[PDB]
RNA sequence: GUGGGAGAGGGUGGUGGAAUUCCCGGAGUAGCGGUGAAAUGCGCAGAUACCGGGAGGAACGCCGAUGGCGAAGGCAGCCACCUGGUCCACCCGUGACGCUGAGGCGCGAAAGCGUGGGGAGCAAACCGGAUUAGAUACCCGGGUAGUCCACGCCCUAAACGAUGCGCGCUAGGUCUCUGGGUCUCCUGGGGGCCGAAGCUAACGCGUUAAGCGCGCCGCCUGGGGAGUACGGCCGCAAGGC
């Protein structure tokens, strides 16, 4: 599989607005992928982590979804 | 003074009567607590990502202001009793971090 | 908190001469003053421990170089006090 | 006495019972069935069979009120969770989709005992 | 000092979604729940399951880690204010101002105590149902003090690295967090793993020492009796030293 990090631009990793590049950071559930799906290093994720939870405050990323499988 | 990032999420339901009415009345807000405002993006009609105030979207606001420390958290109480205003969230402005630079 | 622009005002009125950043009277004078930004926010937050324990420390710092002016040069000990309101 | 055609159906799946509710596209039930509604009485409501009978039983409850087209809901991990989508499927009622709705909270209610 | 840096460090206010419970309504029949099986329990006054709306309290999923912070206890939503510690680059300033530390003073998970609130979930005691030879228990259904908040006590612990603190010295390899740098790497400060010399009774430790040294404090001298008795100090008490 390919890494977020890898099929992607120059980012801003402080920008909360910004929700076009931030979906592709979570999976088909609202959660946060791991470091393993993202191919970010260790400063980088804690940075994405409190900038995706303050997108979801603001209604732009979900909380949670719901899984179309199984 | 530090300089700080309001946003503001309200009612996408409002006509020009009620949306300048509750802008000027955001302006308003700002002057009595000493916000000089540096710039403004207005977004507007927003798809949300879960309902709030069981509305599916939000309009947007976006103001970078320079004022005196002390004052925020009463500027944000005075901002959440309008009942068209629903999101208020006030962040401490930060360096864009580049990632995959 | 304390920014640099009090931070200088401070060490240029207690600098022995000018470009002194380190004598004894110039950090008793900006323990002193972080002293009281401390013991004003403890005032109010009383609950706050974790803070008091910084502030047992600069009291400890502060008096640890008092006590060595005390046995230098007495009497800059004596101007210094008189012009902190200590002891 | 409906005529719905289309609407929803919610698997509750949990190791003590398996019951499966049909409902119309805005949530309102319209029948139900469970393990218990079968003759199954104890422990045998928990099993895969009780889970199909239960699923195939309900479908042809709403069979009468008319139901073609079916979404699925599913909520809790036990056994027969599986065995009912699968009795839904090919009973007859075409299967529009098939979605995991189980409720996981963000750590807000101390479990019981059991469950620490 | 100057300039940078990371962080569930702390305190205050504010705030967000998921979930549980309960209330309101819509819809909807005959059971749900629970166990190795069951029964008490709940259900025709209409439950469980489904949709919508509302109230309340508590805890923060993913990120999350073998991770980070703190002196220890310990600290996870997010935002802001107040705030502590710490680390690096420059080689600027003072000029031995240092280390430890009997007393003292302050901190100190949980449980418990006082006054006043709060009370959703959980849950000592207790009320039941089972199991059993018996059940004063594990399992199941209920459930009060309590868990939460404010203010004041209490001072215990496997309070654990079962390793006091500070400093110097003594091969490296590798994983990592965070800075600086001429950025295959070098160089610091933490957090892991192998392992030189050496130590250890052995297991094991080994630049985070349990090695080689030095300074200072604490403490040890057979088990049961016994952390008991007496006395004292402290405590409202439980009880602690
Ligand atoms: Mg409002
Ligand atoms: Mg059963
Ligand atoms: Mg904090
Ligand atoms: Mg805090
Ligand atoms: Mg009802
Ligand atoms: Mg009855
Ligand atoms: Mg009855
Ligand atoms: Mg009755
Ligand atoms: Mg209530
Ligand atoms: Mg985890
Ligand atoms: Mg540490
Ligand atoms: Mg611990
Ligand atoms: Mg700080
Ligand atoms: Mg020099
Ligand atoms: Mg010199
Ligand atoms: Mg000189
Ligand atoms: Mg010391
Ligand atoms: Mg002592
Ligand atoms: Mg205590
Ligand atoms: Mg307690
Ligand atoms: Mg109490
Ligand atoms: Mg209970
Ligand atoms: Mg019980
Ligand atoms: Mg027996
Ligand atoms: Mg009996
Ligand atoms: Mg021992
Ligand atoms: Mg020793
Ligand atoms: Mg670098
Ligand atoms: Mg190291
Ligand atoms: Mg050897
Ligand atoms: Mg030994
Ligand atoms: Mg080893
Ligand atoms: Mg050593
Ligand atoms: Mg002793
Ligand atoms: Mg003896
Ligand atoms: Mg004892
Ligand atoms: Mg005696
Ligand atoms: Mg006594
Ligand atoms: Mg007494
Ligand atoms: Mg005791």
């Amino acid at each position: 599989k390919a890494k977020v990090k890898a099929t992607l631009g120059e980012f801003d990793l402080r920008d909360y607005r910004n929700v076009e590049v931030l979906k592709r950071f979570l999976s088909e559930t609202g959660k946060i992928l791991p470091r393993r799906r993202t191919g970010l290093s260790a400063k980088e994720q804690r940075i994405l982590a409190k900038t995706i939870k303050r997108a979801r405050i603001l209604g732009l990323l979900p909380f949670t979804e719901k899984l179309v499988r199984k | 003074m530090r300089r700080y990032e309001v946003n503001i999420v309200l009612n996408p339901n409002l006509d020009q009567s009620q949306l300048a009415l509750e802008k000027e009345i955001i302006q308003r807000a700002l002057e009595n607590y000493g916000a000089r405002v540096e710039k403004v993006e207005e977004l507007g009609l927003r798809r949300l990502a879960y309902p709030i105030a069981k509305d599916p979207q939000g309009y947007f606001l976006w103001y970078q202001v320079e004022m005196p420390e002390d004052r925020v958290n009463d500027l944000a109480r005075e901002l959440r009793i309008r009942d068209n205003v629903r999101r208020v969230m006030v962040v401490k402005s930060q360096e864009p971090f580049l990632a995959n630079a | 908190p304390i920014t640099k622009e009090e931070k200088q005002k401070v060490i240029q009125e207690f600098a022995r001469f000018p470009g002194d950043t380190g004598s004894t009277e110039v950090q008793v004078a900006l323990l002193t003053l972080r002293i009281n930004r401390l013991s004003e926010h403890l005032k109010v937050h009383k609950k706050d421990h974790h803070s008091h324990r910084g502030l047992l420390m600069m009291v400890g710092q502060r008096r640890r170089l008092l006590r060595y002016l005390q046995r230098e040069d007495p009497e800059r000990y004596r101007a210094l006090i008189e012009k902190l309101g200590i002891r | 006495k409906r005529q719905v055609a289309s609407g929803r159906a919610y698997i509750h799946a949990s190791y003590n019972n398996t019951i499966v509710t049909i409902t119309d596209p805005d949530g309102n039930p319209i029948t139900w069935s469970s393990g218990g509604v079968i003759g199954y009485k104890g422990s045998r409501k928990g099993t895969p069979y009780a889970a199909q009978l239960a699923a195939l039983d309900a479908a042809k409850k709403a069979m009468a009120y008319g139901m073609q087209s079916v979404d699925v809901i599913v909520r809790g991990t036990g056994a027969g969770r599986e065995q009912a989508i699968r009795a839904l499927q090919a009973s007859g009622l075409q299967v529009k989709s098939i979605v995991d709705d189980t409720p996981v909270p963000h750590n807000g209610c101390r479990p019981k005992k059991k469950f620490r």
